RNA sequence: UUUGUGGGUGGUGGUGCAU
């Protein structure tokens, strides 16, 4: 039951920013980061059909002037819907690279990737294909390593999912610091994942492939130096239980032949 | 008829695109003059206003508090490696053959230590530097000193003198392939001060310092 | 986030063909 006038101009400054895919930016949308009332001032715009350069500028706009919570609500309500609406858009499901660009400012922005847009798109379950995409921005990208290996640790305490492998796929074949508390989290992710030979479970006699076992070989390849030595020998007994054809021998040698803290 | 119609199509194109974004120009300018300061005012006078987020913040301390690095990419097949060295070495085989065809500082520290353990001393000073121009201006005085000392002294043995020279040389010969272009203006001057003092006294400056120059530039 | 010092580079690839 808002005013008129912000009615009229929030939804013209929509379709204005509909037909908008070459130009500059007006006098309104360059104030809105001077405010605050910035959910309502979009919510009243409606911004899930403008075009691929307006989302890449709203973007630029809110990553460069902004702060963390706000960016938090805005990436993850209008670059989920954005980035969804994208790829089941795309028949082949492609993205635009101006909202890859989209996805590149909210990681460059510190708190502001994954309060807003990856951890509600694990929660929502999105497809392999928009998993594989994020992974690809995460590896060309890179947030402050403090954030990523925070996106890692909760990754890895989070359950088991195709994009949630891919995700700490991505992560460890990025290749960042790996703190002993963080190899907590993630061999306590591997004895949720391994046979306990009294209590069973379904993350833990799952089937899980071969994007994980590249996973599997890239954590025993680079971070055989934090796994503590009880991690190692349950590293043993995991790769023993469910190896592979041709990845899990050399998990077996990088495994043994690395020594620790 | 076929190329004129071609030629018409991309009338047809630029007009329809210059109208439509001169319209989009109207409309945009026009909602930035009124209904912007109208939508700003307004929507001012209105208003609006964690397992996730809490495992990033303390993971986010987790790494603060415990970073941890060792980079490995993967490892190099024998005959690969091997061959690639090969073929390094043709590349500098083809290279020779084309180009075939066409103080005091340093003196004071070491010499206060003492140099059958300077080579040591000295090694780890240039290994605390290695951890630019540093290395490079130690590496001059460096080879100025092995000058002094091999003028100083040819009082040890093979055992003694021999050793810490060559090990001397072999750094030498490591710094000389990272670092050049001191060497070589240290031993050009060097050129120069030595025909001076030669032309001083033809005799009276020559000695065994200044044959091993020659030596060591000659194998460098 | 950037600087003083080392360094990763081909596929948001086309692609037949058989299931």
């Amino acid at each position: 039951a808002l005013p008129e006038k912000v009615i009229k101009a929030y939804t013209t400054v929509g379709s204005i920013l509909k037909t908008w895919t070459h130009g500059k930016l007006p006098k309104l949308f360059k104030v809105i980061p001077s405010l605050r009332n910035w959910q309502d001032v979009i919510y009243v715009t409606n911004p899930e059909e403008w075009s691929p350069h307006v989302v890449y500028e709203a973007t630029k706009l809110f990553v460069s002037n902004l702060t963390a919570k706000e960016s938090q609500k805005f990436i993850n309500l209008i670059l989920l819907e954005r980035f969804r609406d994208n790829i089941e858009t795309s028949e082949d499901h492609s993205l635009n690279y101006h909202i890859y660009r989209a996805v590149k400012k909210s990681l460059y922005k510190p708190s502001a990737f994954f309060k807003g847009f990856l951890f509600p798109l694990v929660e929502t379950g999105c497809n392999v294909r928009e998993a594989t995409i994020a992974g690809s921005v995460l590896a060309k990208v890179s947030v402050p390593a403090l954030h990523s290996s925070a996106a890692l640790s909760y990754l890895l305490r989070l359950p088991f999912s195709p994009p949630t492998t891919v995700f700490i796929k991505i992560l460890l074949d990025k290749k960042y610091a790996l703190p002993y508390q963080t190899v907590d989290d993630c061999v306590y992710y591997f004895m949720r994942f391994r046979i306990l030979d009294g209590s069973n479970g379904e993350d833990a006699t799952r089937v899980l492939p071969v994007i994980w076992h590249k996973a599997f070989l890239t954590f025993a390849q680079r971070y055989k130096n934090d796994i503590t030595q009880d991690q190692r020998d349950f590293l043993l007994e995991t790769v023993r239980q469910r190896g592979h054809k041709d990845i899990g021998p050399e998990i077996r040698r990088e495994l043994l032949a690395g020594a620790s803290r | 008829k076929k190329t004129k119609a071609e030629v018409m199509k991309e009338v047809i194109a630029k007009s329809k695109f210059y109208k439509q974004e001169r319209q989009k120009a109207q409309g945009i300018m026009e909602d930035q003059i009124d209904n912007l300061d109208d939508n700003f005012e307004d929507v001012m006078s209105e208003l609006m206003m964690t397992d996730l987020d809490k495992e990033y913040d303390i993971k986010v301390k987790e790494l603060q508090l415990d970073k941890r690095a060792a980079p490995s990419d993967r490892t190099k097949t024998e005959e690969e490696k091997n061959a690639e060295a090969e073929e390094k070495k043709r590349e500098l085989e083809q290279q020779r053959l084309d180009r075939m065809n066409g103080d005091a500082l340093l003196d004071q520290v070491k010499k206060l230590d003492l140099d059958d353990h300077p080579k040591i001393v000295k090694n780890i000073i240039k290994a605390y530097q290695p951890k630019k121009e540093k290395l490079g201006k130690f590496t001059a005085v460096l080879l100025r000193h092995i000058i002094f000392l091999s003028n100083q002294n040819y009082l040890k043995n093979v055992q003694s003198f021999k050793r810490t020279q060559n090990a001397l040389i072999s750094i030498l010969k490591s710094l000389s392939e990272k670092y050049n272009r001191e060497l070589s203006e240290e031993c050009r001057d060097y050129i120069n001060e030595m025909q001076a003092r030669y032309k001083k006294n033809h005799f009276d400056a020559l000695s065994n310092g200044d044959l091993v120059f020659f030596s060591i530039i000659g194998i460098l």
